[PDB]
RNA sequence: GGUCAAAAUGC
RNA sequence: GGUCAAAAUGC
RNA sequence: GGUCAAAAUGC
C-alpha cells in the first residue's frame, strides 16, 4: 500500500517546452507619452525585471528552473496611423557599469531592432543572453546585469490625440541558443559590427541636403569631450587597416507621408556639394514604399581599391581624408503635406569578406555622428 | 591571423604625489585594475592619474565576457636628478584578483633598480561561463586581475607607465554598457 | 458634401436553395446570425474591457 | 551570420 | 471496477 | 452552411 518518493518524477532538470502560450514568461507595458521627443529613455531597467512582470504559465518556470537552453522572444505592439511615426528601439546589452550612455551607438551592438509602428505594427526579436554558451538562468540575468533599454530615436512626426502604450509580450522560445563570440585578432566572417553610422535628416525642399559619413570607423562615437563605445567597434579599432564588403541598413523613421528619393554612393571628401557629375559613379537610388521601412544596402569590396585606415584624427579636414566616405543625397526632393523632416537611420550591420592588415596603437578620440530632435 | 610586431598599447600612467611628507611614512600605495580599467590610489597626496583611451583599454572596459591571454608591461621612469649612489627606493609589485586583504597574492615581484626598470609578464583570464570571466560579477563570486604597487621613497621612484598587449587567443563576447570615456585637452 | 450609394439590382444565374429550420432538431452548422454587440474602444491606454454574455 | 519575415485562408 | 502498489539499484 | 472573394491582364 506504500508510495516510493524516490521513483517519483520530482527531479526533472529540463528546459521548458510548449506552445507559445505555455512558454510565456511576462507582459510589459511600456508608455509612449504623445509629447515624446527622441532620445528619450522610455524605460531602462534590468531584463530580469522586465521578465518578472506578470504571472503567466511559464513564469514560475522562469524562476524555478536553473538551466534554460532556449531563447528570450519579444513581441511588441503598438499601432500608429500612416500620417505620423515614431522610431522606437529595444536594446539588449550584457551589463551596465554605472551611469551609462543610452545613445543608440552605445546600445545597438549586441541585439537591438528599430521599428516605425506606422509601418511595422508588430516586431519580434529573439536573443541569446549568454553570448558565450547555450543556456541561461534568471539568476544569471539578475546577478550579471542584463539590460534592456527601450528608447525613441526619432520622435513623433504628428502628435497623436492622446498618449500611447507599447505592450511587449515576453516568451521563451522553441529554438536553441547559439553563441557568438569574438576572437579579436582572427575575425570571423561575416564579422558582425552593428554600428550606428548616423541619423541622416533631409529637410523638406529641393536641397541636395548631402550627408557624408566617414568610413573610418574606430573609437566610435564622438561626444563633447568624450568617446562613446560598443565592443564590435572596440575590436575593429584593435586593427589598423581594413577592407571588406560593407552592408548598410537604411531605416525610415518619419511618417510614410514624408517622401524622398535618396541617392547613395561611395566617394571621397574632396568633392564639392555642387558636383553635378556624382551620379556617374556607381550609385543606388532608394525609395520607400508606404509601409516599407527597411532598405538593405550592399556595397561590394570592388568599390574600394586599397584597404583604408581604421582611424583618422578628428580634425583631418574633408580635404585630407584618404579614406573612403559614404555619401547620401536627395536625388529629387523632400515633399510632404504635413511639417516634417525626412529622417532615415543608417546601421553597418556586417563587414563581409574582411581583410585586416595591421594593429592600431590608437589615436585620441573620434568624430561626431548626426542626431537631433524628433 | 592578424598580427604585428612590437605594437603594444598604452593603459596606465600613474604619477606619484608631489606633496609627500616623508613623515607619516616612507611608502605610497597604488593599484591598477587591468581587466576593469580603474586606478585606485592613496590619501597620501594629490596623485596624478590617467588612463589612456586606447584601442585595448577601450576594449576591456566595454567587453563583458573575457577568455584568453593579455600581455602586461610596467615601466618605471624615475627622478633622474638623484645621483645613483644616493638611491633609496624599491617598489613592491603584486598581482591579485581582489582588493581584499584576505585574498592571497598570485605573483609577487620586488624591483630596486635605480632610475628605471622594466617588467614584462603574462596574465590569463580563465572563467566559469565556458571559460569566460566577467569583471567582479556576483555570478560565481567572480573576480579580475589587479596589479597593485608599493613605492618606497616615492620622491625617487616617481613615475609608472602600464602597457598591455593582446594575445592571438583573446576572445570576448557581450557588451558592458559603459559611460562616455573622457578625452583630454 | 452629401453622398449617394447606388445599388444595382439583378437576377442571378444561380439557383435558389432553401433554408428551413426544424426547431427541435437543429441542423449543422446552425445559422444564428446575432448582433452580439457594438464594441466601442475610446482613444488612449484604457484596457476598455468589453464583456459579452 | 543571428533575428525576422515567408512558404497563405474555409469545415 | 477505480485508486494504489508492483515489474527493483550502479555510470 | 449561404453570400462573397479568388483561381489575374494584352491582340
Amino acid at each position: 500500500m506504500e508510495t516510493n518518493l524516490f521513483k517519483l518524477s520530482l527531479d526533472d532538470v529540463e528546459t521548458p517546452k510548449g506552445s507559445m502560450l505555455d512558454l510565456k514568461i511576462s507582459q510589459s507595458k511600456i508608455a509612449l507619452p504623445k509629447n515624446t521627443v527622441g532620445g528619450t529613455i522610455l524605460r531602462s531597467d534590468l531584463l530580469a525585471n522586465f521578465l518578472t512582470e506578470g504571472n503567466f504559465r511559464a513564469s514560475v518556470d522562469l524562476q524555478r528552473t536553473h538551466r534554460i537552453k532556449g531563447m528570450i522572444k519579444m513581441v511588441a505592439t503598438v499601432g500608429i496611423p500612416e500620417n505620423t511615426g515614431i522610431a522606437l528601439a529595444c536594446a539588449m546589452n550584457s551589463s551596465i557599469r554605472g551611469r551609462a550612455s543610452s545613445d543608440i551607438y552605445t546600445i545597438c551592438s549586441q541585439d537591438c531592432e528599430l521599428w516605425n509602428p506606422a509601418c511595422t505594427k508588430a516586431m519580434t526579436m529573439s536573443f541569446n543572453p549568454n553570448p558565450c554558451s547555450d543556456a541561461w538562468s534568471l539568476e544569471f540575468l539578475k546577478r550579471t546585469g542584463f539590460h534592456c533599454d527601450i528608447i525613441c530615436v526619432t520622435g513623433w512626426t504628428a502628435t497623436p490625440m492622446q498618449d500611447v502604450q507599447v505592450t511587449i509580450d515576453w516568451f521563451i522560445s522553441s529554438q536553441e541558443c547559439v553563441p557568438r563570440t569574438y576572437c579579436v585578432l582572427n575575425p570571423q566572417n561575416p564579422f558582425v559590427l552593428n554600428r550606428w553610422m548616423g541619423k541622416l535628416t533631409f529637410p523638406q525642399g529641393t536641397s541636395r541636403s548631402v550627408k557624408r559619413m566617414p568610413l573610418s570607423i574606430g573609437g566610435g562615437a564622438g561626444a563633447k569631450s568624450a568617446i562613446l563605445m560598443n565592443m564590435p567597434n572596440a575590436v575593429l579599432s584593435m586593427w589598423r587597416y581594413f577592407v571588406g564588403d560593407l552592408v548598410f541598413e537604411v531605416s525610415k523613421m518619419t511618417s510614410p507621408y514624408i517622401k524622398c528619393t535618396v541617392s547613395f554612393f561611395i566617394a571621397f571628401g574632396n568633392l564639392a556639394d555642387d558636383t553635378i557629375n556624382f551620379e556617374a559613379f556607381p550609385h543606388k537610388l532608394v525609395q520607400f514604399g508606404e509601409i516599407q521601412e527597411k532598405v538593405v544596402l550592399k556595397f561590394s569590396q570592388e568599390e574600394f581599391l586599397t584597404a583604408w585606415s581604421t582611424q583618422v584624427r578628428p580634425a583631418t579636414t574633408l580635404l585630407a581624408d584618404g579614406c573612403p566616405y559614404l555619401y547620401a543625397m536627395v536625388h529629387d526632393s523632400s515633399v510632404s503635406t504635413i511639417p516634417g523632416d525626412f529622417v532615415i537611420g543608417v546601421k553597418l550591420t556586417i563587414i563581409e569578406n574582411m581583410c585586416a592588415y595591421g594593429l592600431n596603437p590608437g589615436i585620441s578620440g573620434s568624430r561626431l555622428l548626426g542626431t537631433i530632435p524628433q | 591571423s592578424i598580427s604585428q610586431q612590437t605594437v603594444w598599447n598604452q593603459m596606465a600612467t600613474v604619477r606619484t604625489p608631489l606633496n609627500f611628507d616623508s613623515s607619516k611614512q616612507s611608502f605610497c600605495q597604488f593599484s591598477v585594475d587591468l581587466l576593469g580599467g580603474g586606478i585606485s590610489v592613496d590619501k597620501t597626496g594629490d596623485w596624478i592619474t590617467l588612463v589612456q583611451n586606447s584601442p585595448i583599454s577601450n576594449l576591456l572596459r566595454v567587453a563583458a565576457w573575457k577568455k584568453g591571454c593579455l600581455m602586461v608591461k610596467v615601466v618605471m621612469s624615475g627622478n633622474a636628478a638623484v645621483k645613483r649612489s644616493d638611491w633609496a627606493s624599491l617598489v613592491q609589485v603584486f598581482l591579485t584578483n581582489s582588493n581584499s586583504t584576505e585574498h592571497f597574492d598570485a605573483c609577487r615581484w620586488t624591483k630596486s633598480e635605480p632610475h628605471s626598470w622594466e617588467l614584462i609578464f603574462p596574465i590569463e583570464v580563465c572563467g566559469p561561463n565556458n571559460g569566460f570571466e566577467m569583471w567582479s560579477s556576483e555570478w560565481a563570486n567572480q573576480t579580475s586581475w589587479h596589479l597593485s604597487f608599493l613605492v618606497d621613497n616615492p620622491k625617487q621612484s616617481t613615475t609608472f607607465d602600464v602597457l598591455l598587449g593582446i594575445s592571438q587567443n583573446f576572445e570576448i563576447a557581450g557588451n558592458t554598457l559603459m559611460p562616455a570615456f573622457s578625452v583630454p585637452q
